[PDB]
């Protein structure tokens, strides 16, 4: 292994300063160490070369330091949009010898928020092909833990629903959610109550959201 | 406009010939210097090979004897080929500048393309479905594949404030789900670059 990150992942609150280190077995040529910052499905963003250098438009919250074979990337003030899989990458004086970091994933605390619940019924063009698709909405919350239950005129549904998060926003730190209920339209045009349910620790009891088929 | 843009057929079959360009959009590729990079799902940061101001081309080692990285300046592209490709090949392939002119340099990669992803499977593309959420309000594209993730936009770029994008999600079928919401107080724009279909769903109630 040629280039190790520390920690794995961490977790801190907004304002706080965390440090990631990197390591390396050979000597860095040329002070040719970068950091690099990947959010969610996006490409990874240059913040420091050279050690110590910010990127322009780097905000001054990120420094560089170390030496060699130790190096260290410094957010003093934590924020939201620091969310991220930070990797360091080095050079050292040639052809083939350099290599990433595995990276270090950086998530953030925040107080607790509830989610705003929607309900959306399958389309008609949909059930025009045999399949009814029904969709809750979890928006805007925090901690991640959140259990979503599909009811079926008020009966207990499971296997037949998927659910995807995305990361901590930008902006608020929280998560969003979705939820799919899938069922064929005979079986679909049986019943006549569909609702979600949520329960998260921001809500003082779970929120249902339904709609009845027409 | 972006400056560095990778295109790639999406998915491929296994043994096939993997063949990835990255154009530059506005400037000339003499003296460029560009390295290529690829991320399997959920993984690190590899490096392929690249090339330096000097066009000398450098290939890590493992790729050595099955890549050739290339330049074009007639064309404005710089061209990945990658042989008998497997599912170990599957990934997102970025191109990325040097403004030092290093052909083998990981340290300052300071402009980056968006990636192309790209699926080794042996299975056939599928274009999907794209479905209104009605009333917040969104989009259902269903039913696509291979992986390789769909785009969705809204307004033609407009509505970008409040709109949450959900990973896909892979369904018991094998093909793959996406959602996309937007909170408001309308036309999601879904394209499958694998299948080269794009479609603008007007969500109404």
């Amino acid at each position: 292994i040629q280039m190790t990150q520390s920690p794995s992942s961490l977790s801190a609150s907004v304002g706080d300063r965390v440090t990631i280190t990197c390591q390396s077995i050979k000597s860095v040529y040329n002070n040719r160490l970068g950091w690099y910052q990947q959010k969610c499905g996006k490409a990874p963003k240059l913040l420091i070369y050279e050690t110590s250098i910010l990127t322009s438009g780097v905000p001054s919250r990120f420094s560089g330091s170390g030496s060699g074979t130790d190096f260290t990337l410094t957010i003093s003030s934590l924020q939201c949009e620091d969310f991220a899989t930070y990797y360091c990458a080095g050079g050292f004086d040639r052809s083939g010898d350099t290599t990433f970091g595995q990276g270090t994933k950086v998530e953030i605390k925040r107080t607790v928020a509830a989610p705003s619940v929607f309900i959306f019924p399958p389309s008609d063009e949909q059930l025009k092909s045999g399949t009814a698709s029904v969709v809750c909405l979890l928006n805007n919350f925090y901690p991640r833990e959140a259990k979503v239950q599909w009811k079926v005129d008020n009966a207990l549904q499971s296997g037949n629903s998927q659910e995807s998060v995305t990361c901590q926003d930008s902006k608020d730190c929280t998560y969003s959610l979705s939820s799919t209920l899938t069922l064929s339209k005979a079986d679909y045009e049986k019943h006549k109550v569909y609702a979600c349910e949520v329960t998260h620790q921001g809500l003082s009891s779970p929120v249902t959201k339904s709609f009845n088929r027409g | 406009e972006v400056q560095l843009v990778e295109s790639g057929p999406g998915c491929v079959k296994p043994s096939e010939t993997l063949s990835l360009t990255c154009t530059v959009s506005r400037f000339s590729l003499i003296g460029y210097a560009i390295t290529w990079i690829r991320q399997p799902p959920g993984k690190g940061l590899e490096w392929i090979g690249g090339i330096s101001s000097a066009a000398t081309t450098f290939y890590s080692s493992w790729a050595k004897s099955r890549v050739t990285i290339s330049v074009d300046t007639s064309k404005n592209q710089f061209s990945l080929k990658l042989s008998s490709v497997t599912a170990a090949d599957t990934a997102v392939y970025y191109c990325a500048r040097d403004p030092r002119g290093y052909g083998a340099a990981l340290d300052r990669l300071d402009l980056w393309g968006q990636g192309t992803c790209v699926t080794v499977f042996s299975a056939s593309t599928k274009g999907p479905s794209v479905f209104p959420l009605a009333p917040a309000l969104g989009c259902l594209v269903k039913d696509y594949f291979c992986e390789c993730p769909v785009t969705v936009s809204w307004n033609s770029g407009a509505l970008t404030s409040g709109v949450h994008t959900f990973p896909a999600v892979l369904q018991s079928s094998g093909l793959y789900s996406l959602s996309s919401v937007v909170t408001v107080p309308y036309i999601c724009n879904v394209n499958h670059k694998p299948s080269n279909t794009k479609v603008d769903k007007k969500v109404e109630p």
